[PDB]
């Protein structure tokens, strides 16, 4: 996996190598630096694309979520009413049956 | 090839396996922006998480997902997981197996739903979850003994024998470092100051983190504080102001030691530890006395281990010796425990394969989690 | 785009230059492009994984919501039936008294 410290250390190694090759002959260092900057801009574009994909995922996640807290509250209140009606039904059953006996 | 991360009520951490510190740790906060007109800002996102939420808290409405070690929502929780995986870590969730912490004694429904969310929306290859307390104990190398997991939000006194926690012996208490922040704010108000906003709360928690004191006898501490003014120590402000601090420094853990000043109707930390060890059978009580650890963000106060030692000796039979430890880095001990547990060859046996979820429902998996 | 392949060829010829200079540094140059390519592939895979996570979350929340409305309908029907039973048993008690 990618790691910022790994990238920084490898960049430092690339700087040291380009320093050595420039001390040898400078034009090779110029070319190496230009190539370094070009894939740097490429990876920057890739990182931006990935961030856009992440933003897409989270935006659509919110869109699909869209509330339902009132839904859960409705669940709670409705099941409460259900158990209330159940207990009332059993109570009236018992009362009327006992009166009948 | 493994990841480990926390479920902390605040200041959640994350990092790989086999390391001395988590890669990234940030406040566990999610929030949405309110509906307004002209966006005075650049690089806006959908819903900022963690450090971004802290930086732009003035233009956000936020909801904490985990309360007292238990997560209330689930959408916010998976948002945090997404943020951790794809912003702070830059890691594929489908690729690596993941180990996750777990508050002691959580409902089976909560555990099972959490696992199914880990596995369906993320499609993780093999995910496992363990209690925070066991990892915290294993961080100090000890395999048995008592653990005072006094984290943010919740406190748990949990003993362990055979290397695994004791269910019936676990005690719970809702005392919190956030409660301590409220106590510090109240104290600073009757000293006389202005602290009402969330930025002021941040400043207060910074103050308490920088400065606190745990001592033996609050009576003589207060006597010394009212007599001499040498311990009346100074502290800066973000703007050019200088605020000086007194008895509140000793009061910071006094509410921990006696919940009556906050009116929690509970008992002290030493009281809870003694009650837990009494719930424990009398056999391994000496070993539990020998093995006392303080894991948690609130267990970083200076000179707290000796005070706990004195209290437990006073409330304990004098016939056996005690031993309370104080690791240099107790906050992250959960992360170290998770990392060391993950970096074990035999531990790979106890992973939860994707095929197991495919062939059976997560009930037998909740059974297998041991 | 397409500049990248030509850049790779030119960098490989630069490797030829640095390996006719023929130092152990050339092995390092072979490594740095390797981890460039590695992070490129990692970015691509992470992008596709983010898209897959999005669609999977959509599916999960949709199925959960659907079984939710099923529960809504069943509970409402139960409420209606229980109310009916309430009136029925009230009338039964009144008739018993009569
Ligand atoms: N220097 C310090 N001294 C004392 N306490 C501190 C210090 N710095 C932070 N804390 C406290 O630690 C708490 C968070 O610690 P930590 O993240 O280790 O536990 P947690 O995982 O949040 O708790 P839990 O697991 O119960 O949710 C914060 O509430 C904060 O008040």
């Amino acid at each position: 996996g990618i790691c910022p410290i790994r990238e920084e250390l490898y960049a430092q190694t690339f700087d040291e190598l380009i320093r050595q090759v420039t001390i040898n002959c400078a034009e090779r260092g110029l070319l190496l630096l230009r190539v370094r900057d070009e894939m740097r801009m490429t990876i920057a574009a890739y990182q931006t694309l990935y961030e856009s994909a992440v933003a897409f995922g989270i935006r659509k996640a919110l869109q699909t979520e869209q509330g339902k807290s009132e839904m859960e509250s409705r669940i709670t209140q409705l099941e409460g009413d259900v158990k209330d009606l159940e207990r009332q039904v059993q109570e009236w059953k018992f009362k009327c049956e006992a009166i009948e006996k | 090839s493994a990841l480990v991360c926390d479920n902390g009520s605040g200041m959640v951490k994350a990092g790989f396996a086999g390391d001395d510190a988590p890669r990234a740790v940030f406040p566990s906060i999610v929030g949405r922006p309110r509906h307004t007109g002209v966006m005075v800002g650049m690089g806006q996102k959908d819903s900022y998480v963690g450090d971004e939420a802290q930086s732009k808290r003035g233009i956000l409405t936020l909801r904490y997902p985990i309360e007292h070690g238990i997560v209330t929502n689930w959408d916010d929780m998976e948002k945090i997981w997404h943020h951790t995986f794809f912003n702070e870590l830059r890691v594929a969730p489908e690729e690596h197996p993941v180990l996750l912490t777990e508050a002691p004694l959580n409902p089976k429904a909560n555990r099972e739903k959490m696992t199914q969310i880990m596995f369906e929306t993320f499609n993780v290859p093999a995910m496992y979850v363990a209690i925070q307390a066991v990892l915290s104990l294993y961080a100090s190398g000890r395999t048995t003994g008592i653990v005072l997991d006094s984290g943010d939000g919740v406190t748990h006194t949990v003993p362990i024998y055979e290397g695994y926690a004791l269910p019936h012996a676990i005690l719970r208490l809702d005392l919190a470092g956030r409660d301590l922040t409220d106590y510090l704010m109240k104290i600073l108000m009757e000293r006389g100051y202005s602290f009402t906003t969330t930025a002021e709360r941040e400043i207060v928690r910074d103050i308490k983190e920088k400065l606190c004191y745990v001592a033996l006898d609050f009576e003589q501490e207060m006597a010394t504080a009212l007599s001499s003014s040498a311990l009346e120590k100074t502290y800066e402000l973000p703007d050019g102001q200088m605020i000086t601090i007194g008895n509140e420094r000793f009061r910071c853990p006094e509410v921990l030691f006696n919940p009556n000043m906050i009116g929690m109707e509970a008992v002290g930390i030493h009281d809870t530890t003694f009650n837990s060890i009494m719930k424990c059978d009398v056999d391994i009580r000496k070993d539990l006395y020998n093995n006392i650890v303080l894991s948690g963000g609130t267990t970083m106060f200076p000179g707290i281990a000796d005070r706990m030692s004195k209290e437990i000796t006073a409330l304990a039979p004098s016939a056996m010796k005690i031993k309370v430890v104080a690791p240099p880095e107790r906050k992250y001990s959960v992360w170290i425990g998770g990392s060391i547990l993950a970096s074990l060859s035999t531990f790979q046996q106890m992973w939860i394969a994707k095929s197991e979820y495919d062939e059976s429902g997560p009930s037998i998996v909740h059974r297998k989690c041991f």
